[PDB]
RNA sequence: UGCU
């Protein structure tokens, strides 16, 4: 008797997709901060007024952000596209306008719009033209359909901004100190200040450190100061247990060893231990009432409540201490991820409150000693602050607020456009807080915690690996809410108030805290009717369904959690070993009566965070359920992220193998979407005949990338030939590379500006300077028009101009100077188009797209979906190709040792399916945990007549004998990626140098040469080659004669010391030109090397 | 882009039969007898046409035109 | 010399000559590419 | 080891970039040093006149 | 839309039914052609509004 | 003009990423390799304008 | 930022 199974379960996340998934969290977030974000921190700044001359005031009634628009025209707005924008190199924002209200001359005039800044606007937001648009205006409007959008363009780059990752706050963290005293922390971040307090034992008593003390202070003086002066209350709060007495007695004993027993000589020595920002009573009342634990409220100078919460602080440090219960940073049920609209949030209100303080500023200047005339705000309202802010912090990505003491780099990253695949990766990534600081393994390391919300093989192999993860493909981020329904519910519930009874009810084993986002919101006895309730009532919809509850025994406490960052994932409710979702509810939703909504108010399905599930009891599988079960596990595929889901069959793979797969698909080359041909980028990889792969995922088909696909299938033989594929490499066919196979297209971008000095001058591009011998343009300047730009349709060489430029020297007659644009390349480049754009400035910008088709060669690195990435190594002909009784020859032949050692079953298993497909005319499915089974493609194979298990009778095309071992044909998906060898070659001739050391450039691009690091130094030393050592550093490098006195030991310059004033002791020497510079600068440091010469016998 | 004159494997003329095979879609045909009667008895000929993407109408739709 | 460029949303063959600003008639697009060349170009089929 | 004589050290050492894009250049930080130096060294004169 | 590159590498894998035992190999060069050994195909499509 | 035969036809013709100023009679090299700058060394120049340069 |  099996458990019923819903086969269409799957069905769920094509309709959570509709409203969220990856892309819409950006989008949401942005529409969020741009609609209501925006207008509450308008309202908190709507009133400023300066000190002098009263009965001013400049009130801010509503701003409006508008629609996209350019200031390109006269003082004229007009809608611009995106694509517009890339092209010629500006912002995509819109302009932000308010009505405001103020007094010139205690006459109150009023402004109904008036423009104060451009707020850069993402794309697919509210505002933004490309959403409500269908395919067809998408291409009118040059924009790809299929392009995922929330992204910001300004100056032409599309940056994105990543989620960063950081620690919840107001939380109590317990952990050993440095030395590995186990104490504890507590981060309080308030809208204005964030105070970080830490409590440790290093002397067997409890010392609080905050950052405004001059010494910690026991705990005890602290209590008495904060009103409880009594040592019994103190300790029925601390707890009533033996341990508990026994480790707090110090504390009592060291408060008692001196003389403070009230309040006011507790008061009196915090004032003495506090540092400089009774006058020290009321700064240490103060002090102890905003700036200690700032997250916790008091009503009126009433510490009660923080009281409870340092003892509660104390009795978890108490029960820490013994047993090794130590809570764990990597644990992300306490991170929270900060999206954009956070972040634009806070860099408006601190643009706003900046701007407000300069007018405030300037009225404080000009009103009181300018002149009878009545000053106003209009004229020194600037409205390019916010515009220039916004801009640079989304450009350079460095984000400094001084009024909150941030200082982030690294925000916002250009956009990869490599591929589609790619773009789609890089949007959901996820920077965490550390940044690379140390090599701690710790948060690099897999946690479980990240089951449903991260990818868990989606990782970028290198230096970044672990700090650098992916969302899942469900999942979804919590935004902040009201908390008022939250805690009228919980206190009509019966939770009893803190204040009414004494701490010794909290050392109870019955009694359970409750907490509401770090903040204690009291007390209650048998939390299970609780958690119930307060589930049901979520379920019900009366509370927010993202209003997390979790409970944990150890401590005994229970938290709501309401604040926003929270990552959630929907889960299926199961009742009474029933899950509530059934078949029918299943046709309802495939036929369009019911959608994700319906069945989140149906209370069918409902969103769990991560210390929610902690609790909670998840089932994979209908055949799972017991009877101890809560939810059920919609898809277990979905464990995978973007990148990840283009595996086929990655269950059968290792986890290195899927790592190495999704960092070359973050790479691979293919179609970007369909204005790629109208799309200008400098750098681009296009695939001449793209085909979508045979075994195609469910995740393939949700991200719509068999539209777009990143590579070709190819009969691929795994065998060994010629021995040309010994470690990874592959062998390619010539005649399958003549045909088309694997051509790709490389296009880059060459960009010239004739912009307009302050001068009334401009640069100018000169026509072709024909040969009066041959009456042509000089083979430099051949390929140019008669207006002087290189025309499209014709072949650029090296060493030739694009754009005969020419620009003043003077910044009477202008005297110009040519600076042609020359093209640095070792192959020729056809030019498709050359696009002329006029700028605001009067400024021309030239764009000319030159395209190289290549063709796949030895040194190209190719990949098979798999992470078995290769470099072409020989391309034999089809007659040396083997063939088939068919007389099909392969097109890849691949080493088969590289399967033994990396366990990569998944490939054998996607190549039989691919088989199977095209042999019957299907596209199997390689879903992970699932997808079509190997009995299936083998029944196929079988049904079409060739063999079950892959192998086929093949025949030696240079003997022409068969082979005594059958060959294991079959088609593969494989994807070129980028790195080619052509770019990756290089050969540096002596070259140029650098001017401050006389050595060869770095790149490539610079043309610069290889380093001799200290491992190559190490090496040729223990080889013990002086003399190749010697020409290689000193000959061939910074080789240089300098001159210097045999007196005194100084360098001198044409045979002649200045320090002297003689020129018979100064000899010649040869030494390093840094050498030479280090003398220099040890000189200017004072340190005088005196260098003694001698004869070299 | 565009249908492949040439087979990679092969090299069979196939860029001639992806209207026929475009149209046997249109009909009731399905892929898999679509393609046996299309005269494609090896599966590289059958892949190549039926892997294929047609994007050229969607790169025309962005055509300057 | 006749100079010609075409826009990019009317594809209008359209005649200015050196420093002017960069407009379209009977539109306000402000993307102007430029004609292919005329001259012979030798390719290869490899 | 009490300095009254800083050493200046030749141009080789502070390479100058003479960027004609702008009305500006690309200066080490020991040329700033040094200026910086020499105005102190005015104002102190200027302050004991 | 079709690049200049592709679209010649298209027609050069057309096919062409000219019999080669009447034709022959051409010099090293001669990118002129003779007339023994080279046969010329013009292709001229322009594209319009029914 | 070129030190060895006189001629004035020199001109600038970079081999292979090597600037060099060389005479198309002869070929007799004039000057060869030419000193820019490096990016580490380009970042660590600072921007300062004429505005404070100057005085 | 990617690559080994
Ligand atoms: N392509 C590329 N991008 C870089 C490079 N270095 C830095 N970036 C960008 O800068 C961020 C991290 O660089 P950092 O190592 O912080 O830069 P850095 O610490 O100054 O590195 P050093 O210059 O070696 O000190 C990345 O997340 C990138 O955003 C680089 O070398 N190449
Ligand atoms: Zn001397
Ligand atoms: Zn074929
Ligand atoms: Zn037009
Ligand atoms: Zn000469």
């Amino acid at each position: 008797a099996p458990i019923p199974t819903v086969e269409e379960k799957w069905r769920l996340l094509p309709a959570f997709l509709k409203v969220k998934g990856l892309v819409k969290q950006h989008i949401d977030s942005f529409n969020y901060f741009i609609n209501v974000e925006i207008k509450k921190i308008m309202k908190a700044n709507e009133k400023v007024t300066s000190d002098a001359d009263p009965m001013w005031y400049l009130k801010y009634l509503n701003i409006y952000v508008g629609l996209p628009d350019v200031e390109e025209s006269f003082n004229v707005t007009r809608p611009v596209s995106p694509h517009e924008c890339r092209l010629r190199d500006m912002t995509y924002s819109a302009p932000i306008t308010v009505d405001i209200e103020y007094t010139r001359g205690s006459q109150r005039i009023i402004r109904n719009a008036l423009p104060i800044g451009r707020m850069p606007i993402m794309l697919r937001s509210s505002n933004c033209v490309l959403t409500g648009k269908t395919p067809a205006e998408f291409a009118k409007l040059n924009e790809c359909p299929l392009d995922p959008g929330g992204y910001f363009i300004v100056k032409g780059v599309e940056k994105v901004i990543l989620i960063q990752e950081q620690l919840s706050k107001n939380r109590i963290i317990v952990e050993a100190d440095r030395k590995g005293a186990v104490g504890a922390s507590v981060t309080s971040s308030t809208h204005e200040k964030k105070s970080r307090t830490n409590m440790a034992v290093k002397q067997g008593r409890f010392y609080l450190r905050h950052n405004t003390l001059s010494e910690d202070i026991p705990i005890v003086i602290i209590f008495k100061a904060m009103g409880v002066e009594s040592d019994q209350e103190i300790v029925q709060m601390i707890g009533t247990e033996e341990h508990v007495m026994a480790a707090f007695g110090p504390s009592l004993e060291e408060c008692q060893k001196a003389q403070i027993f009230t309040q006011m000589q507790a008061l009196k020595y915090i004032g003495n231990k506090v540092r400089r920002q009774k006058t020290k009573i009321e700064e240490a009342r103060e002090l102890l009432a905003s700036t200690i634990l700032t997250h916790v409220p008091v009503k009126e100078f009433n510490f009660r409540a923080k009281c409870i919460y340092t003892a509660v602080m104390v009795r978890r440090v108490i029960l820490a201490q013994g047993d090794n219960k130590v809570d764990d940073r990597d644990y992300y049920g306490n991170k929270r991820l900060e999206l954009a609209g956070q972040l634009l949030s806070l860099l408006f209100e601190d643009l706003f409150k900046k701007f407000n303080s300069e007018m405030k500023k300037i009225a404080d200047q000009v009103i009181p000693k300018q002149r009878a005339a009545q000053f106003d705000v209009v004229k020194h309202m600037r409205q390019d602050q916010i515009t220039n802010g916004m801009v640079n912090a989304i450009s350079t990505g460095n984000w400094s607020l001084k009024r909150f003491k941030m200082d982030r780099q690294g925000v916002t990253q250009v956009l990869s456009r490599l591929s589609y695949i790619s773009a789609l990766g890089m949007m959901t990534r996820i920077s965490s807080q550390f940044e690379k600081t140390r090599k701690v393994s710790g948060p690099r390391s897999l946690q479980p915690s990240q089951w449903g919300m991260l990818c868990p093989s989606d990782t970028p192999e290198g230096e970044a690996c672990g700090l650098v993860k992916n969302l899942a493909l469900m999942t979804h981020i919590t935004t902040d809410m009201e908390d008022g329904p939250i805690v009228k519910l919980a206190s009509n519930l019966g939770v009893e108030d803190v204040n009414l009874l004494c701490g010794e009810e909290l050392s109870y084993p019955n009694v359970f805290l409750v907490f509401l986002n770090g903040n204690i919101l009291g007390v209650i006895r048998d939390h299970k009717k609780l958690v119930n309730t307060f589930r049901l009532m979520r379920r019900a919809g009366y509370i927010n369904e993202f209003v997390s509850i979790s409970t944990n025994l150890t401590d005994r406490c229970v938290y709501i959690s309401s604040d926003g960052g929270r990552l959630c994932r929907p889960y299926i409710i199961v009742k009474k070993q029933k899950p509530a979702v059934t078949n029918k509810h299943m046709e309802e939703l495939a036929q369009g009566y019911r959608n994700f909504e319906d069945f989140l108010h149906e209370s069918l399905v409902e969103y769990l965070d991560v210390n929610e599930e902690n609790d909670c009891n998840i089932a994979l599988y209908e055949h799972t359920i017991n009877k101890d079960t809560t939810h059920l596990e919609i898809e277990p595929f979905t464990l995978l992220g973007v990148c990840a889901g283009l595996i086929p069959y990655p269950h059968h793979n290792q986890s290195p193998r899927n790592t190495y797969q999704c960092a070359m698909g973050k790479q691979a080359m293919g179609t970007i979407g369909y204005n790629q041909r109208n799309r200008i980028d400098t750098l681009m990889y296009l695939l001449a005949y793209p085909q979508k792969p045979m075994v195609k995922t469910k995740t393939i088909e949700l991200i719509e990338f068999e539209k777009l696909p990143a590579g070709q299938n190819a009969t691929v033989a795994v065998m060994s030939y010629s021995g040309y594929d010994i470690e990874d490499a592959l062998v390619l066919n010539k005649a399958s590379l003549d045909r088309g196979f694997g051509r790709c297209l490389v296009y880059k971008n060459a960009k010239c500006t004739l912009k307009r000095y302050t001068n009334q001058t401009f640069d100018k591009v000169m026509g072709p300077m024909l040969d009066a011998a041959t009456r042509k343009p000089i083979w430099r300047h051949e390929i140019l028009d008669a207006d002087g730009i290189c025309s499209p349709g014709e072949k650029v060489e090296n060493k030739q101009v694009l754009v005969n430029k020419s620009m003043p020297t003077v910044t009477q007659q202008p005297q110009y100077k040519d600076v042609p644009i020359t093209y640095k390349g070792a192959t020729d480049s056809y030019i498709e188009k050359v696009m002329i754009s006029s700028n605001a400035e009067d400024a021309f910008l030239i764009k000319m797209l030159l395209r190289q088709t290549r063709r796949p060669e030895i040194g190209d690195k190719f990949s098979s979906r798999h992470g078995q990435k290769g470099v072409c190594g020989l391309i034999v002909p089809q007659e040396d190709m083997p063939f088939c009784d068919s007389g099909i020859c392969p097109d890849i032949i691949m080493n088969p040792h590289g399967f033994p050692s990396r366990m990569t079953v998944g490939k054998l298993i996607e190549l039989l399916a691919g088989k199977a497909g095209v042999l019957d005319g299907r596209f199997h499915y390689g879903t992970a945990f699932g997808g079509s089974k190997v009995k299936d493609v083998c029944e196929d194979l079988v049904r079409h007549g060739y063999n079950y298990l892959g192998k086929d009778y093949v025949t030696s095309g240079i003997t022409g004998e068969p082979l005594e071992a059958y060959i294991y044909f079959g088609p593969v998906y494989y994807q070129k990626l980028k790195h080619m060898v052509l770019d990756k070659m290089h050969a540096r001739a002596r070259g140029p140098r650098a001017v401050l050391t006389r050595q060869p450039t770095e790149g490539r691009s610079r043309d610069g040469g290889l380093r001799l690091g200290e491992m190559e130094r190490d090496c040729l030393i223990g080889y013990g080659a002086s003399m190749l050592l010697l020409e290689r550093l000193m000959i061939s490098s910074d080789a240089f004669e300098v001159d210097v006195c045999g007196q005194c030991g100084l360098l001198g310059y044409s045979g002649w010391c200045h320090y002297c004033k003689s020129s018979c002791h100064v000899s010649s020497l040869r030494i390093p030109y840094a050498c030479k510079l280090l003398f220099q600068e040890l000189q200017s440091m004072n340190i005088i090397p005196r260098l003694k010469l001698s004869k070299y016998n | 882009m565009i249908i492949p004159v040439r087979c990679f494997t092969c090299g069979k003329i196939v860029g001639n039969k992806w209207e026929a095979y475009l149209g046997l879609l249109q009909a009731e045909y399905t892929e898999g007898d679509a393609l046996d009667a299309l005269g494609l008895k090896r599966y590289c000929c059958r892949r190549m046409l039926l892997a294929h993407v047609d994007l050229i109408e969607k790169l025309l739709n962005y055509a300057p035109l | 010399q006749p100079m010609i460029y075409i826009c990019g949303e009317c594809h209008t063959e359209n005649e200015i000559k050196s420093r002017d600003p960069i407009r379209c008639r009977e539109c306000g697009y402000r993307i102007m590419y430029k004609k292919r060349t005329k001259r012979l170009v030798v390719f290869d089929a490899r | 080891l009490i300095l009254t004589r800083l050493l200046v050290p030749p141009l080789c050492i502070r390479p100058s970039v003479v960027s004609d894009l702008k009305s500006g250049t690309n200066e080490d930080d020991l040329t700033m040093k040094l200026t910086e130096i020499i105005f102190l060294n005015d104002v102190i004169k200027k302050h004991r006149i | 839309i079709v690049q200049d590159e592709i679209l010649a590498h298209r027609l050069g894998l057309i096919p062409i039914h000219a019999d080669p035992r009447l034709f022959e190999y051409r010099n090293q060069g001669d990118e002129e052609g003779t007339e023994i050994d080279t046969l010329q195909f013009r292709l001229q499509v322009r594209c319009t509004r029914n | 003009r070129c030190p060895d035969c006189g001629s004035t036809e020199l001109v600038e013709d970079s081999h292979y990423s090597q600037s060099q100023l060389v005479c198309s009679d002869c070929g007799c090299v004039v000057t060869e390799g030419v000193l820019t700058t490096t990016f580490s060394d380009e970042g660590n120049l600072r921007e300062v304008t004429y505005s404070r340069s100057t005085g």
